[PDB]
């Protein structure tokens, strides 16, 4: 928190559960977000929003 | 890949073509008033002696 370490935990004692798991080496055993995948696509989505609306 | 995609060409005519510098400031004019999201529903008012656009 705050780019601080607040608490420390075992394996015991918390879960890391990922879907969409990676081999590859720097994904660094992290998952893999489908908002990252689609980012562009919701940037345009919110761009033809913002155009459609700025008529009103 | 290699193509003009270019949508046409607007023709503003006067007595005398201006100079290079009065065309780069009158393209900031254009870019700080009319890009993107931010200038996209204003329309230019523009008193030239004639305006054309040649769609290509």
């Amino acid at each position: 928190v705050d780019k601080r370490v607040v608490a420390s935990f075992t394996s015991r004692e918390l879960a890391m559960g990922i879907r969409n798991p990676r081999t590859e080496l720097s994904s660094s055993g992290y998952g893999l977000s489908e908002v990252e995948i689609a980012m562009k696509e919701f940037i345009a989505y919110n761009n033809t929003e913002s155009f459609n609306d700025r008529f009103f | 890949s290699h193509g003009g995609t270019t949508r046409g060409i607007l023709q503003i005519r006067s007595d005398q073509q201006q100079s290079q510098h009065a065309l780069e400031n009158f393209k900031r004019e254009w870019k700080s008033s009319l890009s993107g999201i931010n200038g996209s529903w204003q329309i230019p008012v523009v008193m030239a002696d004639d305006i054309k656009f040649v769609n290509m």
